[PDB]
């Protein structure tokens, strides 16, 4: 398990990569697996204005 | 086989791109920060998934520098991602919303005699609906290019216009790789723009006609893995934009069609030719 | 009496104020790279005409951290300066266009709802007017607030806006120093923005009365206001405390370099 | 009692200002888009806790228009918020590190005169450890105002320079609501940045010659909540900075102290003059 | 002959490049607010003269749009006004500056890896020697990428390195006009940035080995007219950049070469097909 | 027509719109924004891709 930064709530993410986007099953807040080692979200950068498809 | 994949973060698209490339051999995970040039790689194929339009274009041709092939190509990604590049492109070939392009205010000002109010303004390499603006007259026209001019990117100074299309609500994304059609959807929107990502719902889409033109559409440049963006019309469909790292979590959760496979498919193909 | 101009070219506004300058003791020429703080400056008082307001309002402040007061001051360069802490200070005592402030785009939205179409966005720190946007629906509402967002500059958070005034084809530009009226122009154009050789001097009695009630809202200083009229009278639109006076001097005669300085040596006395 | 709370985000502060409010009369939690002016709020004080510095600010004074006080006030804000307008206020009364202001690139090549090499540079209005440089010559302060310069918010055209201070491997943020020392803590890192947004790690700090030293900087004040930044160097303590927009949820974890409630009985007092 | 000239501003180069056209046919003159397309225009040839680098590429893509060729090409223009691009196509045909390219502010840190220090960083698409920064150590790479990062413009999330070349007070400019040699000269500065922009002063140069150096520069590329730039270092000749918007006034003055006369003599020829 | 820089009344002759001129008197580059009629202004600012 691990915390959300947004919720605070302990949750299961399940078997995880670096840099993978969750979105928590508490309060829906869309995160960033930014590490494994000690598994830590954040939120994520802001977007720029050259991101998408 | 040795496939790369080249991320900033992992999407839905991304793990699903993993899994698939993982049944045809060893997959190299490339995050941006591992992306250093000249450098020693050995690759097969590289699909290109950096959420940056300009770092997937450059890193692209960066592995195309060290012999590797890309999906996308950094051609492809160019073209495809600057929509008056693509727009010249389509405009042979396929029916577009009536355009103009303009390099100053001053030109930009006279695009109404062309293309009447109202009429629609984007950046030339903007995605996920950014910076489009519904211009109904001259006072909005110039509001809108006093902020792009202001603004810091030289690129806002391109200035890139369409007739807006009277759309029922929706409009229409289609995908096709290596010339195959892969699926289509409907992006459902209250809101005159339509992208998922703020957030239109997707429906899917069998309509035999949006299969037939965006194959046209993809054979306009001849190559790779394309996200098609088309509107209906009381004059028909329009092709609009093509978009050259696509997103489809939704399209194929709609659809039940695997693009991720699809897409790994073509990058085996491309990388054993 | 040593009096000190700050600068960041040297133009006809410049050189007026020094030869003024000159008149009452030594004049003391700093160009922006001559600023450096902590410093020993002797000097009795400070004309700020930086270009940038927002360098005019940190060299103000530095030079009053050094006991040295300055025209104008750091309070009336921000106060004044700011269109929304300006609107404010001005609300109680003067007619001022109705207007609306919202910290979101999401508020922003509900704007209209008080001030109806057509409606006026600007930014609160602007002066060149580039900005200024005449918004007529909603769908130039929403054009606007996504330009302003995409330019990152935490300052287009505030999102301030004015009902639009039907003004006669032109507005006014009036000047008063330390609570004197010293003239007044109207600014002609055939468009909305009539912002500055379609200026003539203004003597209508009604916008000097006004001028000097906006000015005693903040009750120190050099000001330019500016002043609409209307179909229910005159408003008081904005204030500006860095007043570029060149085209206005020679329009109306009045010797502006000569009175900024004059109220500078009367400040220099404390 | 009604007490407004004004946020961009609800997390674990805003959060616990709410619950220790509502102790003492009727919480409304204020969204940004909540916030309209002229407007018709009935409130008797309002915490401002808006993310952004700026949008802090301005919520301030448009309260205080409407006659509603604000825990911080706009004056607070604007002269605790602004690095250079707060050592200003500092200079007189408590040690801080050397510094320097110009008001142009050629003003700013003359610093190190003055601080010598190396120096620190940084924004007036920054926090989280943004922007920060550590200038060791002259080609790396050429290098940030050439950077500076091509930013063009005219903010960074005030340089703002400080000698770089020699700390143990961590620095000290303490915090002190209507004057009364609430708690302090270090953040420890192996950068000379040691912001806790910046993965530094926080731990209680004891000391009370930085108690005495935090009350003394915010009397330099004499109003409000205020975080406060100071550094240990071979000279003694320092006080850096101070932030208006006190973010605890750390420190109050690793002190125990209630910072929440502080705060909120310090608005309470504030509602009744 | 119809020869166009697309411009910002009239400078000495265009004036120069109006006149020689006239001598071959008829000269339309060609400002950014009378370019708008679609559109009819008459032109057997268009000279690209934008001041903007991205304005000179996107209307030369526009005039090949219409069937006209373009002086230089839209190809050159971004192939050559790409640091990046460009030092990929001069790769194994010239000696080039030892570089490095990263794809964000994480990969950039290991650049000193292989360059070591001090390192050259320059943003894909500058000029005029804008943003060039000398580093020499890690605490300003970290402030340069600070800076990089929080910049608007996506494109300076590309960053490009080369080692620092200890040139003898000068460098080297030279001109190749459709495979023709036609002329260089010392730029010589007491800065190490020497472009004339900065006030880098003009001197004929005649060395034999700069001529071939910059003839198989210019042939990586293929077409058009190239501003192309040279070091001298301790292992002799190297290219740095090529330029396909060549300013020359200070060259022609000091060489006799007739750099504008040149171009359009190219352009003349171009318009043949 | 008056430079914007210097103040003065100058001479500028055969010129075309957007041509870069120098002042006879103070030597300030400017830019001819209009001939309607003949209007001087100083150089716009250099934008990020601006040169060679
Ligand atoms: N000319 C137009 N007329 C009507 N709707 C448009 C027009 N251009 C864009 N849109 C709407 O805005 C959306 C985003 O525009 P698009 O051109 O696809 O840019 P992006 O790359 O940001 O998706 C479209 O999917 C469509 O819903
Ligand atoms: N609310 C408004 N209604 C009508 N015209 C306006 C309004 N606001 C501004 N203008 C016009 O635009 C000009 C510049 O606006 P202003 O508010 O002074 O911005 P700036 O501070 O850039 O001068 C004014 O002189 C006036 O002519
Ligand atoms: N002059 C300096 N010398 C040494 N370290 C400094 C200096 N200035 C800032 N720092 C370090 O960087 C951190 C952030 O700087 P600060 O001035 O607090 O800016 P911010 O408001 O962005 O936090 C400080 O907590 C300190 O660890
Ligand atoms: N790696 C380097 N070593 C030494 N000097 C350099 C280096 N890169 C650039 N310069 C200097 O800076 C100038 C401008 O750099 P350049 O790469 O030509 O960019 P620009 O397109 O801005 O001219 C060069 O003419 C040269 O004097
Ligand atoms: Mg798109
Ligand atoms: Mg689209
Ligand atoms: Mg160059
Ligand atoms: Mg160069
Ligand atoms: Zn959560
Ligand atoms: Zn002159």
């Amino acid at each position: 398990m691990v915390e959300c930064p947004v919720c605070g709530s302990e949750i299961e993410i399940g078997e995880v990569e670096l840099h993978q986007i969750v979105e928590c099953p508490v309060c829906g807040a869309e995160l960033e697996v930014v590490s494994l080692e000690p598994l830590t979200l954040e939120e994520l950068p802001e977007v720029e204005e050259d991101w998408g498809e | 086989m040795r496939i790369g994949i080249t991320y900033t973060v992992l999407r839905r698209e991304e793990m699903a791109i993993k899994e698939r490339a993982g049944e045809f051999g060893e997959v190299v995970m490339l995050h941006e920060d591992d992306l250093l040039f000249p450098g020693n790689y050995d690759l097969d194929v590289v699909i290109i998934r950096n959420v940056s339009h300009f770092k997937a274009l450059y890193t692209a041709r960066l592995f195309e520098s060290e012999g590797i092939p890309t999906v996308n190509s950094s051609r492809l990604i160019f073209e495809a991602g600057d929509k008056l590049f693509a727009t010249l492109r389509l405009a042979g070939k396929v029916p577009v919303p009536e355009w103009k392009a303009a390099l100053s205010e001053g030109g930009a000002l006279r695009v109404p005699d062309s293309l009447g109010y109202p009429l629609v303004s984007k950046p030339v390499f903007g995605s996920w609906g950014r910076l489009l603006a519904k211009v109904n007259d001259r006072d909005s026209l110039e509001a809108v290019l006093e902020h792009r001019k202001w603004m810091k990117n030289p690129l806002y100074g391109i200035h890139y216009f369409q007739e807006f299309v009277e759309k029922p609500g929706r409009d229409i994304r289609s995908y096709v790789i290596g010339g195959e059609f892969v699926g289509a959807i409907y992006r459902y929107s209250n809101h005159w723009i339509t992208n998922t990502a703020r957030g239109g719902k997707a429906e899917p889409c069998s309509d035999p006609e949006v299969e037939e033109l965006s194959v046209k559409a993809w054979e306009a440049f001849g190559e790779g893995a394309l996200a098609i963006d088309i509107f209906e019309s009381e004059k028909g469909l329009l092709v609009n934009e093509v978009n050259p790292n696509m997103e489809f979590k939704n399209a194929a959760r709609v659809t039940g069609a695997d693009m991720a496979g699809k897409l790994v498919e073509y990058a085996v193909e491309v990388a054993k030719t």
